[PDB]
């Protein structure tokens, strides 16, 4: 609930997005 | 004129802080670093302050 949020601020990083977005998101969906 | 006999026993018991431990230290620190998760709510959510 701290990661989701409106706060106005930031961006998320490509280093974690690939992470999680993309690696993560692949091995949660198998 | 009038005397009488005592003989006192002095009886010392020490208290064992064992079973007084776990159900006062416990839940206090247990509350402590619940508080502490609280802490990481953002302050926008609202539902910090109900927590």
């Amino acid at each position: 609930v701290r990661l989701v949020h409106k706060q106005d601020l930031q961006r998320p990083v490509p280093d974690w997005l690939r992470h999680l977005v993309l690696d993560r998101i692949a091995w949660i969906l198998c | 004129s009038n005397s009488y006999a005592e003989m006192k026993f002095y009886v010392i018991i020490r208290r064992r802080p064992l079973f007084y431990a776990v159900s006062l230290l416990l839940p206090s620190i247990f509350l402590m670093v619940v508080d502490i998760v609280g802490f990481c709510l953002p302050p926008d959510s609202g539902e910090r302050v109900s927590f």
